């Protein structure tokens, strides 16, 4: 009939075609679709809900409950940070396990900017300044209130709303990062200090803490999909 | 009973159409178009009864 | 282990069905419910394998089925050589084995 | 399908506090870099196309091995067919992605990758073969042997095989009972009543809304048994389309035990790192 | 398949169970004991393609396993005994085929290879 | 006129509480009943309204220092709740939406956190090594709930394995990590921010209508976020109560009582 020519890639399985294939059960009644709350068309739906961060992880304190809360209290030393984070949501093992990381898991390039939201636990009669810090890549890492002020810096007041929201803006050499641990597309260390310091009255809780939140923005977007090494199956 | 659309062109020489034709009967034979459109995040990321803008307090 | 009528009694001739009730998981998850036979000093043989289905040179008298929680080992045409223990025998979850109680048929 | 643009953001002194917000209230605030820092105006040529419900769910994962024999019969014993429930839960990569979200609706793409492989060394010489998969819906009578008469397929579906050709490919549609998939099932079978004579009446499993939910396949040779052991096995490979999903979950993060939500072995997902390093 | 084919009370006994090499390395091998009327009792298994064992809840404690690859032998080593293991105790190879795929990656296998086993009495 | 300040009223009974954060609908959706399209029984349904749509007051539970945690399932914790519970035993079909307040007031000084999480078909673990062996009677406690616990205790009874639950309290009882929970409809209860949560639970399932007493559609899971401190003692616990309306109450097939063996 019709003269034909096979063209290279002819007989393969690919993986990831969109051919047309037979039905094994034809004129089969589908049962019709009914208007189930909850519908996500899309993935990054799931990345802008705001999910706790594991941030403590010490060796005390990881795979208990304590990961999550990070202690304040009034005799702390202000010159040294409270916690510091490196801003590589996929690789550093506190934002790997939060639901943008997992995620961020199952792709190789991200780009947008990011929302960091922390709570305050403590008591109503306890008071406080803090300064939370982005510093971009490329420096030394901020050990101290100092140099932490020069980069992207929001000084946050402890009053009746008891969070705040840290944008970490999407400053970059590339369009999408990478989200395995390149070197040259870090993306660089978030760090928080006190400024003044909490001030509680007598017959209070002397400590309290903390807990930190990590949410994508609007201009967030994620193209190479991949394979997760969270999960493992033994033989 | 052809179907024509415009490919998304992402690197260029020096619109672009496509053309697919359903050859079976059954939807589940269909390809998939990958034409879906996204949309709001407001059911999971402010579901409030009483929404407020951001510039407003949250309390 | 699982639960097994102590003894059955028939003449020659007659069909006789012994039953195995074990639990859920089980017998009633899993499809590897077997049936083994023991003469008097002999080693056990295997009669059904899986549920319905029997090993070859197993005589064809030997049938078997399951209900739910419960797998039945039918002998039609009962003979004086089919005297002596059957065995039940299923998959539990979590990878372990166990082994019915046994029932005594005696060819009367 | 672009994403929306940042505006041009100036100097703010304001009675407004975009930044202050309270989690309490269960929303997330819905904060632009415009609102924090001083922005540029930048044209967004980006896009969520990739990460959509079906761009996430158009790749193939491989959800069992059959395994099937060809031999003539010997004193050793032979598997001359194989049968499989179809279930999705005991390769763990799929199950994961499945399990982002509670209920789903997909129509459904199978497709057969058949290898097979000597045992003897000494003679090395035998034909084509070619390979039965019927589906068996529940109830359906099962094969007994590899040449009894529910091999007939007058009802069921069959696709034959020929090896050394293209891999075999069907779709199947939404076959589920209910309006979408259950992926989680909070609850049993049957209720144990007061009146039951014994407990094993009512006893169900947890999560298991019904055994043989989607029915077994079953894979045989059709010909007849080379004098030397032919070794086949059978890939099954999933692949999702037109996929539909609701209520998002977290995924899992313990290694799986079972097809339920179980936990046994690790429970220590998280590594160590101080908090002032970074 | 050789049983090994013993008597005290108290101190620890030690099995032995030889077969071919074919079926050593490509067959998991079960060990099952039955004492005088009391019926069958399964006791583990071993896997000398990969050296896996898994014992059954009432044994974990008390039984051990090992594998020999140079006389394709294994062993099974009860640490301490009581008077209810008189027992005949059997080692069986998992040579049948199960048409059902175990999970969905393996194939299950029961046993209809036994050996003739040996006696063993826990009393003074 | 402040979203501090909150008044629900359902039936014959009324919640006023002045220091609320907001109310949470669940997925942006109100319960509602099912129209013509969804309508797969064609029996009648009963809608008894204003006898089932009331608020119901479980057992208050002891916030303790130490405490690690509580569950409960709807519609399972109505169960013995009056006509609802009657509705629920006396019919083969039910659908129902929630309203969940959780009420847990503290003075000022008092410190802590709770997230109230609602999560639709909340499967929890076993608690031994045969899966999926959990009991109908300890997977539905009732009104009473259940308790989280800070470790895997593997259960390995010869006899009578208790064919429990063990809820690890990081791993929520269902092997997904404690921080992305918040996927789920949730509200946080913080002492020095708010004393009460609401949050609104639309019908969840994939069928238009399903059997209440087999099925378990939404689980409340309350945990302690930061741990309740007070000044210098230890000793310090306070109660946390859970009220739970039914809304948009319809059951289909009706036959004779069901009773389970608890
Ligand atoms: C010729 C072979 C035909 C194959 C027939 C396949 C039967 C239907 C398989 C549907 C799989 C559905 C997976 C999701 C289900 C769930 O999560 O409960």
């Amino acid at each position: 009939g019709l003269p034909v020519l096979n063209t290279p890639g002819s007989n393969q399985y690919l993986t990831s075609d969109n051919h047309q294939s037979p039905c094994a059960i034809p004129e089969f009644d589908v049962t019709p679709p009914i208007d189930i709350p909850g519908e996500v068309k899309n993935m990054m739906e799931l990345a802008e809900i705001d999910t706790m961060i594991p941030l403590n992880l010490e060796s005390t304190k990881r795979n208990t409950m304590d990961m999550y809360r990070v202690t304040l209290s009034d005799s702390a030393d202000l010159s040294q940070p409270i916690l510091c984070l490196s801003l590589s949501p996929a690789f550093d093992p506190r934002l790997s396990h939060t639901m943008l990381g997992e995620v961020l898991n199952y792709y190789t390039h991200w780009a947008g900017s990011l929302k960091f939201t922390f709570l305050f636990c403590g008591s109503m009669m306890a008071t406080g300044k803090i300064l939370v810090a982005y510093a971009p890549p490329g420096a030394q890492p901020p050990t101290s209130r100092k140099e932490a002020m020069l980069g992207t810096h929001v000084i946050w007041d402890l009053g009746l709303q008891s969070s705040c929201t840290m944008v970490v803006p999407w400053i970059s050499n590339v369009t999408y990062r990478q989200t395995t641990q390149d070197s040259f597309t870090e993306g660089g260390y978030i760090s928080m200090f006190y400024q003044t310091r909490i001030v509680v009255p007598l017959s209070t809780p002397k400590s309290m803490s903390m807990l930190g939140f990590v949410s994508a923005c609007n201009d967030f977007s994620v193209r190479l999909l991949r394979d997760t090494t969270h999960i493992s199956q033994s033989a | 009973g052809a179907q024509v659309s415009s490919q998304k062109v992402g690197a260029h020489e020096n619109t672009i159409n496509y053309t697919t034709i359903n050859y079976y009967k059954d939807s589940a034979s269909n390809a998939a178009s990958k034409q879906d459109y996204s949309q709001d995040p407001s059911k999971f990321t402010e579901p409030l009864k009483d929404v407020l803008i951001k510039t407003a307090p949250a309390l | 282990a699982l639960t097994q009528p102590a003894s059955v009694s028939g003449s020659p001739g007659q069909s006789i069905t012994i039953s195995c009730t074990g639990t859920i998981t089980d017998i009633g998850y899993y499809n590897y419910v077997s049936w083994y036979q023991q003469h008097p000093g002999k080693a056990p043989k295997l009669i059904i394998f899986d549920v319905t289905n029997r090993p070859s040179g197993v005589s064809d008298r030997f049938s078997g089925s399951k209900s739910g929680n419960t797998a039945s080992l039918t002998i039609s045409g009962l003979q004086a050589e089919d005297e002596g223990d059957y065995y039940c025998f299923s998959h539990r979850s979590n990878n372990i084995r166990v082994f019915g109680g046994g029932t005594k048929l005696t060819v009367l | 399908d672009s994403l929306p643009d940042t505006k041009a953001s100036g100097p703010a002194h304001s009675k407004e506090v975009p930044a202050l917000t309270a989690v309490e209230t269960g929303a997330t605030n819905p904060l632009a870099p415009s609102d924090t820092v001083q922005t540029r105006h930048v044209v967004q040529r980006r896009s969520r196309s990739e990460s959509t419900i079906e761009s996430f769910f158009a790749r193939g994962a491989c959800v069992a091995i059959i395994e099937v024999d060809n031999e003539q019969p010997t004193t050793r014993a032979q598997k001359l067919f194989a049968m499989w429930r179809i279930t999705y839960k005991d390769t763990v990569q799929l199950r994961r992605k499945l399990e982002f979200f509670t209920y789903s609706r997909f129509d459904m793409e199978f497709t057969f990758v058949v290898t097979a492989n000597f045992t003897n060394a000494n003679n090395g010489h035998a034909l084509n073969q070619v390979y039965q998969i019927m589906y068996i819906p529940p109830g359906a009578p099962t094969p007994k042997s590899w040449d009894d008469y529910t091999w007939q397929t007058s009802s069921n579906p069959s696709i034959f095989y020929t090896y050394g050709a293209a891999p075999a490919r069907i779709s199947v549609p939404y076959v589920g009972l209910a309006n979408a998939y259950s992926h989680f099932y909070d609850g049993f079978a049957k209720v144990p009543l007061k009146t039951d004579a014994n407990d094993q009446i009512g006893d169900s499993l947890y999560s298991a809304m019904t055994v043989d939910d989607f029915g077994v396949l079953a894979v045989r040779v059709v010909n007849d048994h080379n004098p030397t052991k032919v070794t086949s096995k059978v890939r099954i490979y999933m692949k999702p389309k037109h996929v539909r999903v609701w209520c998002p979950r977290p995924p899992r993060a313990v290694p799986y035990y079972g097809p339920g939500v179980d936990y046994r072995n690790n429970l220590d997902p998280l590594s160590e790192k101080g908090l002032t390093t970074y | 398949v050789q049983s090994g084919a013993l008597k005290k009370p108290g101190a620890s006994v030690k099995f032995s169970c030889q077969a071919s090499g074919f079926t050593f390395t490509t067959y998991d091998i079960h060990w099952v004991r039955q004492a005088p009327g009391q019926g069958l009792e399964w006791m583990g298994m071993i896997s000398p393609s990969r050296d896996s064992t898994i014992y059954a809840q009432k044994f974990q404690g008390r039984v051990t396993m090992t594998s020999d690859t140079s006389t394709s032998t294994v062993y099974m080593e009860l640490t301490s005994l009581r008077s209810e293991d008189t027992a005949l105790y059997y080692c069986a190879t998992a040579s049948r085929p199960s048409a059902w795929v175990f999970r969905s990656l393996y194939t299950y296998y029961y046993m209809d290879v036994w050996g003739t086993g040996t006696t063993v009495t826990v009393s003074s | 006129y402040s979203d501090r300040v909150l008044q629900l009223t359902l039936g014959n009974s009324t919640i006023t509480t002045q220091e609320a954060a907001n109310s949470v609908v669940a997925y942006g959706r109100w319960p509602e009943f099912i129209r013509d399209d969804e309508a797969n029984p064609v029996d009648q349904p009963t809608e008894p309204d204003v006898a089932t749509c009331r608020f119901y007051t479980l057992d208050t539970v002891m916030w303790g220092k130490e405490s690690k945690g509580w569950w409960w399932k709807l519609p399972d914790a109505l169960r013995d709740m009056g006509l609802f519970g009657q509705n629920m035993y006396y019919h083969y079909l039910g659908r129902s939406g929630y309203t969940v307040h959780v009420q847990c007031n503290a003075s000022k000084f008092h410190q802590g956190a709770l997230g109230v999480f609602a999560i639709p078909e909340y499967c929890l673990a076993g608690d031994s090594d045969k899966q999926r062996y959990t009991s109908y009677a300890n997977a539905n406690p009732g009104e009473r709930g259940g308790k989280f616990y800070s470790q895997f205790n593997k259960d390995n009874a010869v006899t009578s394995p208790k064919r429990e639950f063990c809820p690890v309290d990081y791993l929520l009882g269902c092997g997904v990590l404690l921080g992305n929970a918040f996927v789920y409809p949730h509200q946080i209860i913080n002492l020095r921010t708010n004393n009460s949560a609401t949050i609104v639970l639309p019908y969840v399932n994939a069928l238009a209508i399903d059997s209440m007493v087999k099925h378990n559609n939404w689980g409340i899971a309350i945990l302690p976020l930061s741990p309740l401190d007070f000044a210098q003692d230890s000793s310090v616990e306070i109660p946390i109560t859970v009220t739970i309306a039914p809304m948009c109450s319809e059951f289909n097939g009706l036959r004779n009582v069901t009773a389970p063996k608890f």
